[PDB]
């Protein structure tokens, strides 16, 4: 498959929080990001929403195999075993780590 | 102090009447930071949109206003490009970038490349930003670029915060100050044709290549060509900050706000009525005369 | 003549504001001038220009595209109001064309409705033909008028 090592970002230091404005364009534009290897992630915490724009785009363990899921309400989706971060476009400012995952084709 | 930040500058004040304030004069003007940018639209592929894929931009963080020019007149740059909709970036892009490591970085689309520059402008927050042809042509595509786009927080670009996009003179960058090089240059000399190429080899006496937008299509496919354009864009922010610099543009500015009493916003904008206007409604005021209102239908179009 | 249609089309069809033809606009945004040929043949669907009314563009000049458009009828010389988008500035692509509403009729009174039927003659030169001083059309039309009496 797709092995990926997605670099994790820290929360006040990005510039671009939000891939757009809808459902379906985020879906999409994200998985675009994935492809052009420019995409990171930031690990989830408390206190960590609020300094981002929904809509936001989340990575789930599908069974590192991962998948795609957004959220609106932010119910029953961050809050979970499943939960890994939030993925957000790279805009060259320095990463902490890397966290690889594997996605499903 | 307000309870919540009404701008994006670091301290707030409130007043509640004019009198509160007042002034004084036996202090030398502070330096503040000048910034350059350059960005590079091209009509869009299919049919007739402007597609602003490219950012380049130069800093000087303590920049004089009443001294010489500083020699250089930046420290340092930051590029972002990105692929509008089908424009594919050429194999091992970025590798290549990282290969030279000049400064310079990559956005995957047009949203993230106008988000980066829109905080980057938040966080360098300049007071002298400075481009070519801000008038007419830049200023209002980037605001419908950011529009298209919805820029978060898409005020950011003047210091202070509105929701709604006005429509618009000078509404758009409340708070920033723009610099058009041509336009102050036709007020000081003489030149065939105030674009930028023509004004470089009369004043800087250098060339620039014009790069024609009808072959940039399958340029995109190639990374030496396409960062051959990128460096081009950045000796363009050079040749403007060069232009400038050199023509002290900015204390000239300086100086005729401080005789006319007027706003250098305006000043920059253009308009010789504009500050002896302000001028002599100063000089009518402190002999105690009664100024006509402003002309109710305004709209200059030129 | 230019802005005295472009006044009446802009109160008829409740337009914004026109812009300046060089003036570029992102957004789709009015624009107004009479119709040219580019070059002094006859006119072609790719060989128009756009000139404007002196307050709006300075009387400037800008080619115009039509392949964009879908239905149209132009001639030299006739005012348009075209909301072509030009982002631009160097040249507009036609997008959509407003038809220029007629005169309203005039309007009759009770003495008009006072009349009843008549007929009219109507008749154009030539009244003689090509290799004739004769003027045998004009004895023919004679005939017929003060045959029929109009």
């Amino acid at each position: 498959h797709v092995q990926l090592s997605l670099p994790v970002l820290q929360v006040r230091d990005v510039l671009v929080r939000g891939f757009g404005d809808s459902v379906e364009e985020a879906l999409s534009e994200a998985r675009e990001h994935l492809k052009n290897g420019t995409c990171g992630l930031v690990e989830l915490e408390k206190g960590v929403l609020p300094q981002l724009e929904q809509p936001y785009v989340f990575i789930k363990r599908s069974d590192k195999v991962v998948e795609l899921v957004a959220e609106m309400d932010g119910i029953q989706y961050g809050r979970s075993g499943i939960t890994l971060g939030v993925l957000v476009p790279h805009v060259g400012e320095t990463p902490i780590a890397y966290r690889n995952v594997l996605l499903r084709k | 102090l307000l309870n919540q930040p009404v701008s994006w500058c670091k301290v707030e004040a409130m007043a509640l009447k004019p009198d509160l304030v007042n002034v004084i004069k036996d202090v030398s003007p502070p330096p503040l930071v000048v910034m350059a940018f350059s960005m590079k639209t091209m009509q869009n592929a299919k049919n007739h949109q402007n597609e602003i894929i490219a950012m380049a931009a130069l800093v000087h963080h303590s920049f004089a206003l009443d001294k010489a020019a500083p020699k250089p007149p930046f420290q340092s740059h930051f590029c972002v490009v990105s692929k509008p909709k089908d424009c594919i970036f050429p194999y091992a892009f970025k590798e290549v970038i990282e290969k030279k490591n000049v400064k310079v970085e990559v956005a995957a689309t047009e949203r993230t490349l106008l988000g980066f520059f829109l905080a980057k402008v938040h966080k360098i927050d300049p007071d002298i930003i400075v481009g070519h042809n801000i008038y007419g042509f830049e200023l209002e595509v980037l605001l419908q670029r950011i529009n298209v786009c919805k820029a978060p927080h898409w005020s950011k670009i003047g210091r202070l915060k509105r929701s709604n996009m006005p429509k618009g003179e000078r509404n758009a960058t409340c708070g920033r100050m723009i610099c058009d090089v041509e336009i102050s240059a036709k007020e000081l000399i003489r030149c065939k044709s105030y674009h930028l190429s023509e004004l470089v080899q009369q004043i800087l006496k250098t060339e620039r290549v014009v790069i024609p937008m009808e072959n940039i299509q399958n340029m995109y496919s190639e990374s030496s060509q396409l960062l051959y354009l990128l460096e081009h864009t950045w000796k363009d922010a050079k040749f403007i900050l060069q232009i400038m610099c050199e023509l002290n543009v900015l204390p000239l500015a300086l100086q005729i706000t401080n005789i006319a009493g007027n706003i250098m916003s305006r000043t920059l904008m253009g308009g010789r009525s504009e500050r002896n206007e302000f001028l002599l409604l100063h000089a009518f005021y402190e002999n105690n005369y009664i100024v006509p209102d402003k002309q109710i239908f305004r709209k200059p179009q030129q | 003549k230019i802005e005295e249609l472009g006044s009446e089309l802009k109160e008829h069809y409740k337009i914004e504001a026109f812009t300046p033809l060089l003036a570029p606009a992102q957004e789709p945004v009015t624009l107004l001038g009479q119709i040219g040929c580019d070059s002094n043949g006859k006119l072609n669907n790719k060989s128009v220009i756009l000139e404007g009314d002196r307050e709006h563009s300075s009387g400037a000049q800008i080619p115009v595209d039509l392949s964009e458009l879908k239905e149209y009828s132009l001639f030299p010389g006739q005012v348009v109001i075209m909301e072509g988008i030009n982002t631009t500035g160097r040249k507009l692509v036609a997008t959509k064309l407003y038809e220029g509403v007629p005169l309203p009729f005039y309007q009759p009174t009770e003495e008009d409705a006072d009349f009843e039927q008549s007929m009219v003659l109507v008749a154009c030169g030539p009244y003689t033909t090509s290799d004739s001083i004769t003027y045998d059309p004009l004895l023919d039309l004679i005939a017929v008028i003060n045959h029929d009496r109009p």
